[PDB]
């Protein structure tokens, strides 16, 4: 399990903590309507 | 691969204020579409992604609308710069798919297309080839039918077509058509004769030519 925020750092340039061209936020927020299809709908997984 | 279509495949209109595209995909996207402009001997550009928030260093004119199956692309003011091919690419589901493309051409008076039929050359017949060549200049509407009658009979699938991008200078198109024909073939057929239909003739136009300058 991985928790880190850090700014990911895609170019030469330091990222700098700032999430500018070439660093971006790791997690990505994730969208759910209920308009949204079957694939895109969320669903719930727990795995034993 | 989803299936994804534009609705409109050519657009003309006049380099003003007035711009739309529209994409109809088969599967819902969910508000995950993107669109690139390719202009022509360029490589593809991304306009906006996600069809609501613009790319960097795009200008504020261009804009993107519509979620799910539905999918608009507006700009609210257009320039000459602005004319290429746009295509709108889902990647909501894999594998990711790219529309045919739209091109955006500049409206202008319609104009009567102008034909020139060519025998072949002396050297061509030598050769044992013979290829007729029938030359369209500045025609608008770029689409335009071109039929090759020989002897009163149409002929199809022995043509090539092959079209000029707009002309800068009065927004025209030109076409060239190439009849390919054997040299005992030629022989056969005394009279070549080229049908052109087009929005700006009032009546379909038929050029002839007689075999050896008849």
């Amino acid at each position: 399990r991985d928790i880190s925020t850090e700014i990911y750092q895609a170019g030469n340039k330091p990222c700098n903590g700032v999430a500018g061209f070439n660093c971006y936020f790791p997690l990505r927020s994730y969208s759910f309507r209920p308009t949204y299809g079957v694939g895109h709908q969320p669903y719930r997984v727990v795995v034993l | 691969e989803i299936v994804l279509t534009q609705s409109p495949g050519t657009l003309s209109l006049s380099p003003g204020e007035r711009a739309s595209l529209s994409c109809r995909a088969s599967q819902s996207l969910s508000t995950y579409l993107a669109w690139y402009q390719q202009k022509p001997g360029q490589a593809p550009r991304l306009l906006i992604f996600g069809a609501s928030s613009r790319a960097s260093g795009i200008p504020d004119r261009f804009s993107g609308g519509g979620s799910g199956t539905d999918f608009t692309l507006t700009i609210s003011r257009l320039e000459p710069e602005d004319f290429a091919v746009y295509y709108c690419q889902q990647y909501g589901s894999s594998p990711r798919t790219f529309g045919q493309g739209t091109k955006v051409e500049i409206k202008r008076t319609v104009a009567a297309p102008s034909v020139f039929i060519f025998p072949p050359s002396d050297e061509q017949l030598k050769s044992g080839t013979a290829s007729v060549v029938c030359l369209l200049n500045n025609f608008y509407p770029r689409e335009a039918k071109v039929q090759w009658k020989v002897d009163n009979a149409l002929q199809s699938g022995n043509s090539q077509e092959s079209v000029t991008e707009q002309d800068s200078k009065d927004s025209t198109y030109s076409l060239s058509s190439t009849l390919t024909l054997s040299k005992a073939d030629y022989e056969k057929h005394k009279v070549y004769a080229c049908e052109v239909t087009h929005q700006g003739l009032s009546s379909p136009v038929t050029k002839s030519f007689n075999r050896g300058e008849c």
